[PDB]
RNA sequence: UAGGU
């Protein structure tokens, strides 16, 4: 099959580049969570009223 | 007297929301008289108000325009690496509006409509920089039926209050970094 | 309920 010739013809020309998953992000804001909400669920948050969008 | 002729999603369409078909957002939101079709399955996901400019703060105007670029590209970088996660992100677009429906907004399009659907199943219990991530599938497809045109030569007349898309574009070296870097993930992970 | 077919 020429699919694993293929994939091991891309894998060489990418040989000094880093995946996506590897990647380091210095400072993610991902999952960070406001102070006292580290029990509150994100779900829970948008009901409460606390944080509504900017069109209500 | 090849085809017939249409209006379905346009202007001159008087029930359907034309601007919410082409752009995903439309100003009147809920209230809106015309319709807003929502899609069950779409290649695009709508997260409103993600990016908070931070020209527009009370505080944020202490930043030279080269610790604005690598502000904004620290964003970007935060934002394709998280997507990357439910499948190939084919475009992301950061919208730079002041509108209240269409500030900060980050669309994103996957190859597959499965990807797109498990990104916001997933999207809408998570949190980003101190907020709850709102996420849902957007009826958006082609992003240059969207854009402002009289924006991406010089500036448009209307300001950041633009009913279109003034989308805010990254650097170029991150925005091939990104494309590259995601190429080899997906590679490696063909490989089996 | 608009400026964009
Ligand atoms: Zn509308
Ligand atoms: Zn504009």
């Amino acid at each position: 099959e020429r699919s694993v010739r293929s994939i091991e013809q891309e894998l060489e020309q990418l040989r000094d580049v880093t995946p996506i998953n590897q990647w380091k992000r210095k400072r993610s804001l991902w999952d960070i969570k406001p102070p006292g909400y580290e029990l509150v669920t994100a779900d829970q948050a948008k009901m409460s009223g606390v944080f509504p969008l900017p069109g209500a | 007297a090849s085809h017939l002729a249409s209006i379905y999603g346009t202007e001159q369409d008087k029930v359907n929301c034309s601007f919410y078909y082409k752009i995903g957002a439309c100003r009147h939101g809920e209230r809106c008289y015309r319709k807003h079709v929502k899609p069950n399955f779409s290649q695009t996901i709508l997260c409103p108000n993600m990016y908070k400019n931070p020209i527009h703060e009370p505080n944020g105007k202490k930043f030279t325009q080269r610790e604005l670029a690598e502000q904004f590209d620290a964003f970007y970088e935060d934002m394709f690496c998280e997507f990357s996660k439910y499948g190939e992100v084919e475009q992301l677009v950061v919208c730079d509006n002041v509108g209240d429906h269409l500030v900060g907004n980050v669309y994103v399009r996957f190859k597959y409509e499965e990807s797109a659907q498990n990104a916001i199943d997933d999207l809408n219990s998570r949190w980003y920089s101190q907020r709850p991530v709102y996420a849902e599938l957007s009826p958006v497809t082609d992003f240059r039926e969207a854009c402002c045109r009289q924006h991406e030569t010089s500036e448009c007349q209307r300001g950041g209050l633009c009913n279109f898309m003034h989308a805010k574009k990254p650097s170029p070296q991150l925005l091939r970094d990104l494309v590259l870097a995601q190429r080899k993930y997906l590679a490696l992970n063909a490989a089996e």
